[PDB]
Protein backbone atom coordinates (compact mmCIF):
# COMPACT_ATOMS: atom_id res chain seq x y z
CA UNK A 1 0.00 0.00 0.00
CA UNK A 2 2.85 2.46 0.29
CA UNK A 3 3.79 4.87 -2.10
CA UNK A 4 5.97 7.45 -2.29
CA UNK A 5 3.78 11.11 -3.48
CA UNK A 6 6.31 13.16 -4.60
CA UNK A 7 3.76 15.58 -6.60
CA UNK A 8 2.46 16.12 -2.90
CA UNK A 9 5.94 16.73 -1.49
CA UNK A 10 6.82 18.80 -4.23
CA UNK A 11 3.51 21.06 -3.58
CA UNK A 12 4.01 20.62 0.43
CA UNK A 13 7.93 21.97 -0.53
CA UNK A 14 7.01 24.87 -2.32
CA UNK A 15 4.24 26.09 -0.29
CA UNK A 16 6.62 25.95 2.66
CA UNK A 17 8.86 28.47 0.74
CA UNK A 18 11.22 26.14 -1.28
CA UNK A 19 12.62 27.58 -4.37
CA UNK A 20 11.25 25.58 -7.70
CA UNK A 21 12.57 22.89 -9.72
CA UNK A 22 15.67 25.02 -11.92
CA UNK A 23 17.33 24.34 -15.32
CA UNK A 24 13.88 23.47 -17.07
CA UNK A 25 14.81 23.70 -20.85
CA UNK A 26 13.36 27.06 -22.40
CA UNK A 27 12.78 27.17 -26.14
CA UNK A 28 13.35 30.04 -28.27
CA UNK A 29 10.13 30.21 -30.42
CA UNK A 30 8.18 32.95 -32.64
CA UNK A 31 5.72 33.24 -29.47
CA UNK A 32 2.85 33.58 -32.03
CA UNK A 33 1.75 29.86 -31.38
CA UNK A 34 -1.66 28.41 -31.19
CA UNK A 35 -0.83 28.76 -27.40
CA UNK A 36 -1.97 25.15 -26.56
CA UNK A 37 -0.53 23.22 -23.32
CA UNK A 38 1.42 20.60 -24.85
CA UNK A 39 2.66 20.22 -28.38
CA UNK A 40 4.55 18.93 -30.94
CA UNK A 41 6.85 22.03 -31.57
CA UNK A 42 6.61 24.69 -29.48
CA UNK A 43 3.50 26.80 -29.66
CA UNK A 44 3.86 29.63 -26.48
CA UNK A 45 1.89 32.51 -27.80
CA UNK A 46 2.62 36.26 -26.68
CA UNK A 47 1.61 35.24 -22.94
CA UNK A 48 3.47 32.13 -22.71
CA UNK A 49 7.18 30.18 -22.67
CA UNK A 50 7.48 26.81 -24.44
CA UNK A 51 9.61 24.03 -22.55
CA UNK A 52 11.74 20.65 -23.70
CA UNK A 53 8.42 18.51 -22.13
CA UNK A 54 11.02 15.92 -20.32
CA UNK A 55 12.87 19.24 -17.88
CA UNK A 56 8.87 20.28 -16.85
CA UNK A 57 8.06 16.71 -15.82
CA UNK A 58 8.36 16.38 -11.91
CA UNK A 59 8.74 12.50 -12.52
CA UNK A 60 11.41 12.76 -15.06
CA UNK A 61 13.53 15.00 -13.22
CA UNK A 62 12.98 13.18 -9.66
CA UNK A 63 14.26 9.86 -11.64
CA UNK A 64 11.02 8.24 -9.74
CA UNK A 65 8.14 5.97 -11.90
CA UNK A 66 5.51 7.95 -13.48
CA UNK A 67 2.00 7.67 -11.56
CA UNK A 68 0.00 5.58 -13.95
CA UNK A 69 0.08 1.30 -14.54
CA UNK A 70 1.66 2.34 -18.06
CA UNK A 71 4.51 4.03 -15.98
CA UNK A 72 3.90 6.60 -19.21
CA UNK A 73 4.94 10.09 -19.54
CA UNK A 74 2.97 12.63 -21.53
CA UNK A 75 5.55 15.40 -21.67
CA UNK A 76 8.80 13.55 -22.47
CA UNK A 77 9.20 14.44 -26.51
CA UNK A 78 6.86 17.50 -26.37
CA UNK A 79 7.18 20.95 -25.59
CA UNK A 80 4.94 22.47 -22.92
CA UNK A 81 3.08 25.80 -22.80
CA UNK A 82 3.74 28.08 -19.11
CA UNK A 83 1.85 31.24 -19.22
CA UNK A 84 5.27 33.69 -18.75
CA UNK A 85 3.82 35.11 -15.23
CA UNK A 86 4.46 31.15 -13.74
CA UNK A 87 7.22 30.07 -15.77
CA UNK A 88 9.77 30.37 -12.83
CA UNK A 89 8.09 27.06 -11.98
CA UNK A 90 7.38 25.11 -14.72
CA UNK A 91 7.21 22.06 -12.81
CA UNK A 92 5.16 23.25 -10.15
CA UNK A 93 2.70 24.62 -12.89
CA UNK A 94 2.15 21.22 -14.87
CA UNK A 95 1.73 19.33 -11.43
CA UNK A 96 -0.91 21.97 -10.31
CA UNK A 97 -2.84 22.31 -13.69
CA UNK A 98 -4.85 20.53 -16.17
CA UNK A 99 -5.28 20.58 -20.34
CA UNK A 100 -8.65 20.63 -21.52
CA UNK A 101 -9.38 17.62 -23.64
CA UNK A 102 -11.56 19.48 -25.95
CA UNK A 103 -9.38 22.13 -26.96
CA UNK A 104 -6.07 21.72 -25.99
CA UNK A 105 -5.62 24.74 -23.55
CA UNK A 106 -4.59 24.96 -19.91
CA UNK A 107 -7.58 25.00 -17.74
CA UNK A 108 -7.94 28.43 -16.56
CA UNK A 109 -5.40 29.79 -18.69
CA UNK A 110 -6.90 29.84 -22.35
CA UNK A 111 -9.56 27.23 -22.20
CA UNK A 112 -12.77 29.14 -22.89
CA UNK A 113 -14.89 25.85 -23.36
CA UNK A 114 -17.31 27.10 -20.50
CA UNK A 115 -18.23 30.77 -20.40
CA UNK B 1 30.48 42.73 -40.02
CA UNK B 2 26.84 41.96 -41.35
CA UNK B 3 28.03 38.72 -40.02
CA UNK B 4 26.16 39.72 -36.38
CA UNK B 5 22.81 38.77 -38.06
CA UNK B 6 24.18 35.31 -39.33
CA UNK B 7 23.49 32.47 -36.76
CA UNK B 8 27.40 32.68 -37.48
CA UNK B 9 30.58 32.48 -39.54
CA UNK B 10 32.34 29.69 -41.49
CA UNK B 11 35.48 29.12 -42.10
CA UNK B 12 36.01 30.69 -45.20
CA UNK B 13 37.34 28.43 -48.36
CA UNK B 14 40.53 30.64 -48.96
CA UNK B 15 41.82 29.63 -45.17
CA UNK B 16 41.40 26.03 -45.89
CA UNK B 17 43.72 26.20 -48.67
CA UNK B 18 46.60 27.23 -46.84
CA UNK B 19 49.51 25.45 -45.43
CA UNK B 20 49.64 27.18 -41.66
CA UNK B 21 51.67 26.07 -38.90
CA UNK B 22 49.97 25.86 -35.79
CA UNK B 23 49.74 28.20 -33.32
CA UNK B 24 48.45 29.28 -29.68
CA UNK B 25 44.83 30.43 -30.16
CA UNK B 26 44.27 33.99 -28.57
CA UNK B 27 40.73 35.56 -29.50
CA UNK B 28 40.61 38.86 -29.36
CA UNK B 29 37.04 38.98 -27.61
CA UNK B 30 38.11 35.86 -25.50
CA UNK B 31 35.92 36.80 -22.32
CA UNK B 32 33.64 38.73 -23.90
CA UNK B 33 29.91 37.59 -23.78
CA UNK B 34 26.90 37.27 -25.74
CA UNK B 35 23.85 39.36 -24.23
CA UNK B 36 21.23 35.85 -24.35
CA UNK B 37 17.60 36.70 -24.38
CA UNK B 38 16.31 36.19 -20.94
CA UNK B 39 16.07 32.79 -19.20
CA UNK B 40 17.62 31.27 -22.63
CA UNK B 41 20.71 29.30 -21.70
CA UNK B 42 23.65 29.24 -23.58
CA UNK B 43 23.66 25.70 -24.92
CA UNK B 44 19.64 26.08 -26.24
CA UNK B 45 21.04 29.58 -28.71
CA UNK B 46 24.49 27.68 -29.40
CA UNK B 47 22.20 24.55 -30.94
CA UNK B 48 19.57 26.99 -32.20
CA UNK B 49 22.32 28.96 -34.51
CA UNK B 50 23.93 25.74 -35.54
CA UNK B 51 20.46 24.38 -36.52
CA UNK B 52 19.59 27.68 -38.27
CA UNK B 53 23.17 27.66 -40.60
CA UNK B 54 22.21 23.87 -41.10
CA UNK B 55 19.61 24.76 -42.81
CA UNK B 56 21.75 26.83 -45.52
CA UNK B 57 23.60 23.65 -46.56
CA UNK B 58 21.84 20.95 -48.71
CA UNK B 59 21.08 17.93 -46.20
CA UNK B 60 19.54 15.30 -47.36
CA UNK B 61 15.96 15.25 -45.26
CA UNK B 62 13.93 11.91 -45.45
CA UNK B 63 11.32 10.28 -44.65
CA UNK B 64 11.58 8.63 -41.13
CA UNK B 65 14.60 10.36 -41.01
CA UNK B 66 17.29 9.10 -38.30
CA UNK B 67 19.77 11.49 -36.08
CA UNK B 68 22.19 10.71 -33.39
CA UNK B 69 23.19 13.04 -30.92
CA UNK B 70 26.32 12.10 -28.66
CA UNK B 71 27.68 14.10 -25.60
CA UNK B 72 23.68 15.31 -25.08
CA UNK B 73 23.57 15.71 -21.32
CA UNK B 74 24.62 18.43 -19.18
CA UNK B 75 25.82 18.85 -15.59
CA UNK B 76 22.38 20.39 -14.80
CA UNK B 77 20.85 16.82 -15.80
CA UNK B 78 18.61 17.60 -19.23
CA UNK B 79 19.58 17.53 -22.89
CA UNK B 80 19.34 21.40 -24.05
CA UNK B 81 20.75 20.24 -27.29
CA UNK B 82 18.60 17.32 -27.45
CA UNK B 83 15.40 19.88 -27.04
CA UNK B 84 16.48 22.52 -30.19
CA UNK B 85 17.59 19.44 -31.96
CA UNK B 86 13.80 17.75 -31.77
CA UNK B 87 12.06 21.07 -32.37
CA UNK B 88 14.51 21.19 -35.61
CA UNK B 89 13.63 18.09 -37.07
CA UNK B 90 10.39 17.29 -38.80
CA UNK B 91 7.80 15.57 -36.44
CA UNK B 92 8.65 11.94 -37.02
CA UNK B 93 11.87 12.05 -37.05
CA UNK B 94 13.91 9.07 -34.99
CA UNK B 95 16.02 11.18 -32.49
CA UNK B 96 18.61 9.20 -30.59
CA UNK B 97 20.64 10.44 -28.22
CA UNK B 98 23.82 9.20 -25.25
CA UNK B 99 25.92 10.81 -22.95
CA UNK B 100 28.34 9.61 -20.30
CA UNK B 101 26.04 10.60 -17.27
CA UNK B 102 22.95 10.12 -17.37
CA UNK B 103 20.27 12.70 -18.33
CA UNK B 104 16.79 13.25 -18.93
CA UNK B 105 16.12 14.07 -22.34
CA UNK B 106 13.06 14.08 -25.25
CA UNK B 107 14.97 12.41 -27.32
CA UNK B 108 12.91 8.72 -28.82
CA UNK B 109 15.74 7.07 -27.41
CA UNK B 110 18.14 7.83 -24.92
CA UNK B 111 21.59 5.34 -23.84
CA UNK B 112 23.91 6.17 -20.69
CA UNK B 113 27.67 5.18 -20.80
CA UNK B 114 30.66 5.94 -22.70
CA UNK B 115 30.27 6.36 -26.47
CA UNK B 116 32.11 3.29 -27.28
CA UNK B 117 29.80 1.36 -25.83
CA UNK B 118 27.49 2.69 -28.12
CA UNK B 119 25.91 0.39 -30.78
CA UNK B 120 23.67 0.82 -33.78
CA UNK B 121 22.52 -2.17 -36.20
CA UNK B 122 21.20 0.78 -38.51
CA UNK B 123 22.65 3.58 -40.70
CA UNK B 124 21.57 7.32 -39.61
CA UNK B 125 21.27 10.58 -41.88
CA UNK B 126 22.85 12.77 -39.30
CA UNK B 127 25.27 12.53 -36.50
CA UNK B 128 25.35 15.73 -34.34
CA UNK B 129 28.28 15.46 -31.36
CA UNK B 130 28.98 18.22 -28.56
CA UNK B 131 31.35 15.56 -26.94
CA UNK B 132 34.14 17.43 -24.68
CA UNK B 133 36.54 16.80 -22.49
CA UNK B 134 37.46 19.56 -20.27
CA UNK B 135 40.78 18.19 -19.42
CA UNK B 136 42.06 18.95 -23.21
CA UNK B 137 42.58 22.60 -22.21
CA UNK B 138 46.27 21.93 -21.12
CA UNK B 139 47.95 25.31 -22.68
CA UNK B 140 50.89 24.18 -20.61
CA UNK B 141 51.46 21.21 -23.30
CA UNK B 142 51.86 20.14 -26.49
CA UNK B 143 48.38 20.48 -28.59
CA UNK B 144 48.29 17.17 -30.53
CA UNK B 145 45.44 15.40 -31.86
CA UNK B 146 43.38 14.11 -29.62
CA UNK B 147 41.76 10.38 -29.51
CA UNK B 148 39.75 8.90 -27.04
CA UNK B 149 35.99 9.77 -28.14
CA UNK B 150 37.21 10.94 -31.46
CA UNK B 151 38.68 7.94 -32.78
CA UNK B 152 35.35 6.63 -31.82
CA UNK B 153 33.28 9.17 -34.05
CA UNK B 154 35.55 8.48 -36.85
CA UNK B 155 34.60 4.89 -37.17
CA UNK B 156 30.91 5.40 -36.56
CA UNK B 157 31.28 7.93 -39.35
CA UNK B 158 32.48 5.60 -41.47
CA UNK B 159 30.47 2.47 -40.53
CA UNK B 160 27.32 3.97 -39.58
CA UNK B 161 26.72 7.24 -41.74
CA UNK B 162 24.80 6.55 -44.61
CA UNK B 163 25.78 7.83 -47.87
CA UNK B 164 24.26 11.61 -48.62
CA UNK B 165 24.34 12.12 -44.51
CA UNK B 166 25.80 15.00 -42.87
CA UNK B 167 27.93 15.71 -39.94
CA UNK B 168 28.19 18.13 -37.62
CA UNK B 169 31.22 17.41 -34.32
CA UNK B 170 32.23 19.98 -32.17
CA UNK B 171 36.04 21.02 -31.28
CA UNK B 172 38.09 23.56 -29.71
CA UNK B 173 41.69 24.63 -30.07
CA UNK B 174 43.01 21.61 -27.96
CA UNK B 175 39.70 19.38 -28.28
CA UNK B 176 40.53 18.11 -32.24
CA UNK B 177 41.22 15.22 -34.36
CA UNK B 178 43.50 15.06 -37.68
CA UNK B 179 41.75 12.24 -39.03
CA UNK B 180 38.49 13.98 -38.39
CA UNK B 181 39.60 16.28 -40.33
CA UNK B 182 40.70 13.94 -43.03
CA UNK B 183 37.34 12.25 -42.96
CA UNK B 184 35.93 15.82 -43.71
CA UNK B 185 37.54 15.41 -47.67
CA UNK B 186 35.06 12.72 -47.92
CA UNK B 187 31.74 14.87 -48.36
CA UNK B 188 30.53 17.06 -50.98
CA UNK B 189 31.74 19.54 -48.46
CA UNK B 190 32.46 20.55 -45.62
CA UNK B 191 32.95 23.27 -43.25
CA UNK B 192 33.96 24.84 -39.33
CA UNK B 193 31.75 27.05 -38.32
CA UNK B 194 31.17 29.21 -35.39
CA UNK B 195 28.32 30.19 -33.90
CA UNK B 196 27.88 33.94 -33.18
CA UNK B 197 26.19 33.41 -29.37
CA UNK B 198 29.66 31.55 -28.74
CA UNK B 199 32.12 33.21 -30.81
CA UNK B 200 34.31 34.15 -27.69
CA UNK B 201 35.17 30.51 -27.86
CA UNK B 202 37.67 28.36 -29.98
CA UNK B 203 35.08 25.93 -30.07
CA UNK B 204 33.24 25.34 -33.72
CA UNK B 205 31.65 22.82 -35.29
CA UNK B 206 32.83 20.77 -38.08
CA UNK B 207 30.14 20.24 -40.25
CA UNK B 208 30.71 17.07 -43.31
CA UNK B 209 27.84 18.05 -45.92
CA UNK B 210 26.38 15.10 -48.07
CA UNK B 211 28.50 12.35 -47.00
CA UNK B 212 30.05 9.98 -50.34
CA UNK B 213 32.03 7.68 -48.43
CA UNK B 214 35.32 7.58 -50.04
CA UNK B 215 37.90 10.61 -50.62
CA UNK B 216 36.93 13.36 -53.03
CA UNK B 217 39.57 15.51 -51.64
CA UNK B 218 43.02 14.50 -49.42
CA UNK B 219 43.41 16.80 -46.44
CA UNK B 220 46.27 16.67 -44.02
CA UNK B 221 44.26 17.17 -39.84
CA UNK B 222 47.65 18.97 -38.76
CA UNK B 223 47.59 21.55 -41.16
CA UNK B 224 43.78 22.07 -41.50
CA UNK B 225 43.66 22.41 -37.91
CA UNK B 226 46.49 24.60 -38.11
CA UNK B 227 44.77 26.64 -40.59
CA UNK B 228 41.69 26.93 -38.56
CA UNK B 229 43.34 28.21 -35.88
CA UNK B 230 44.88 31.04 -38.31
CA UNK B 231 41.48 31.94 -39.09
CA UNK B 232 40.05 32.72 -35.65
CA UNK B 233 43.39 34.19 -34.70
CA UNK B 234 43.02 36.92 -37.69
CA UNK B 235 38.79 37.24 -37.85
CA UNK B 236 37.71 38.09 -34.88
CA UNK B 237 33.82 37.42 -34.41
CA UNK B 238 31.51 40.29 -33.24
CA UNK B 239 29.90 38.15 -30.41
CA UNK B 240 25.72 38.22 -31.58
CA UNK B 241 22.26 37.27 -30.28
CA UNK B 242 20.64 38.45 -33.26
CA UNK B 243 19.59 35.36 -35.30
CA UNK B 244 17.76 33.75 -32.11
CA UNK B 245 15.10 36.63 -32.36
CA UNK B 246 13.74 35.54 -35.77
CA UNK B 247 12.49 32.02 -35.51
CA UNK B 248 9.61 32.23 -37.93
CA UNK B 249 11.92 29.86 -40.99
CA UNK B 250 13.39 27.43 -38.18
CA UNK B 251 12.00 24.39 -38.93
CA UNK B 252 14.11 22.19 -41.31
CA UNK B 253 12.57 21.54 -44.51
CA UNK B 254 11.47 17.67 -44.86
CA UNK B 255 12.46 17.25 -48.32
CA UNK B 256 11.65 13.86 -48.60
CA UNK B 257 14.76 13.02 -50.01
CA UNK B 258 14.92 9.20 -52.00
CA UNK B 259 16.11 6.82 -49.74
CA UNK B 260 17.81 3.52 -51.53
CA UNK B 261 19.70 0.92 -50.74
CA UNK B 262 22.50 0.27 -53.30
CA UNK B 263 25.62 -2.10 -53.08
CA UNK B 264 28.79 -0.55 -53.37
CA UNK B 265 28.97 -1.52 -57.02
CA UNK B 266 26.31 0.62 -58.17
CA UNK B 267 27.80 3.79 -56.63
CA UNK B 268 28.49 5.75 -60.04
CA UNK B 269 29.03 8.94 -60.61
CA UNK B 270 25.43 9.64 -61.01
CA UNK B 271 24.72 8.61 -58.06
CA UNK B 272 27.55 10.08 -56.65
CA UNK B 273 26.14 14.09 -58.18
CA UNK B 274 22.91 12.94 -56.68
CA UNK B 275 24.14 12.49 -53.27
CA UNK B 276 26.70 15.59 -53.48
CA UNK B 277 23.22 17.94 -53.95
CA UNK B 278 21.50 16.55 -51.26
CA UNK B 279 19.46 14.39 -53.57
CA UNK B 280 20.33 10.71 -52.14
CA UNK B 281 20.28 8.77 -49.23
CA UNK B 282 21.95 5.33 -49.35
CA UNK B 283 21.43 2.75 -47.02
CA UNK B 284 18.66 0.44 -45.63
CA UNK B 285 15.25 1.29 -44.34
CA UNK B 286 14.43 -1.70 -41.53
CA UNK B 287 13.61 -1.15 -38.05
CA UNK B 288 16.19 1.55 -35.97
CA UNK B 289 18.06 -1.00 -33.25
CA UNK B 290 20.33 0.53 -30.76
CA UNK B 291 22.25 -0.82 -27.76
CA UNK B 292 25.05 -0.36 -25.06
CA UNK B 293 27.50 -2.35 -24.53
CA UNK B 294 27.21 -3.23 -20.14
CA UNK B 295 30.78 -4.17 -19.05
CA UNK B 296 30.36 -6.51 -15.72
CA UNK B 297 32.64 -7.25 -12.80
CA UNK B 298 32.34 -6.85 -8.91
N1 LIG C 1 33.70 9.75 -24.38
C1 LIG C 1 32.48 10.26 -24.10
N2 LIG C 1 31.39 9.46 -24.21
C2 LIG C 1 30.16 9.95 -23.94
N3 LIG C 1 29.97 11.23 -23.57
C3 LIG C 1 31.03 12.06 -23.44
C4 LIG C 1 32.31 11.59 -23.71
N4 LIG C 1 33.16 12.63 -23.51
C5 LIG C 1 32.42 13.71 -23.12
N5 LIG C 1 31.12 13.36 -23.09
C6 LIG C 1 29.97 14.22 -22.70
O1 LIG C 1 29.83 15.39 -23.52
C7 LIG C 1 29.63 16.57 -22.73
C8 LIG C 1 30.89 17.42 -22.85
S1 LIG C 1 30.77 18.97 -22.01
C9 LIG C 1 31.98 19.14 -20.74
C10 LIG C 1 32.06 20.60 -20.39
C11 LIG C 1 33.28 21.26 -20.37
C12 LIG C 1 33.36 22.61 -20.07
C13 LIG C 1 32.20 23.32 -19.79
C14 LIG C 1 30.97 22.66 -19.81
C15 LIG C 1 29.71 23.42 -19.50
O2 LIG C 1 28.77 23.37 -20.32
O3 LIG C 1 29.65 24.06 -18.44
C16 LIG C 1 30.90 21.31 -20.12
C17 LIG C 1 29.43 16.07 -21.30
O4 LIG C 1 28.04 15.89 -21.02
C18 LIG C 1 30.14 14.73 -21.28
O5 LIG C 1 29.55 13.83 -20.33
ZN1 LIG D 1 8.15 12.45 -17.33
ZN1 LIG E 1 -11.38 23.95 -23.44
Amino acid sequence: AFAVDAAKAYKDYLASGGQPITNCVKMLCTHTGTGQAITVTPEANMDQESFGGASCCLYCRCHIDHPNPKGFCDLKGKYVQIPTTCANDPVGFTLKNTVCTVCGMWKGYGCSCDQ
Amino acid sequence: SSQAWQPGVAMPNLYKMQRMLLEKCDLQNYGDSATLPKGIMMNVAKYTQLCQYLNTLTLAVPYNMRVIHFGAGSDKGVAPGTAVLRQWLPTGTLLVDSDLNDFVSDADSTLIGDCATVHTANKWDLIISDMYDPKTKNVTKENDSKEGFFTYICGFIQQKLALGGSVAIKITEHSWNADLYKLMGHFAWWTAFVTNVNASSSEAFLIGCNYLGKPREQIDGYVMHANYIFWRNTNPIQLSSYSLFDMSKFPLKLRGTAVMSLKEGQINDMILSLLSKGRLIIRENNRVVISSDVLVNN
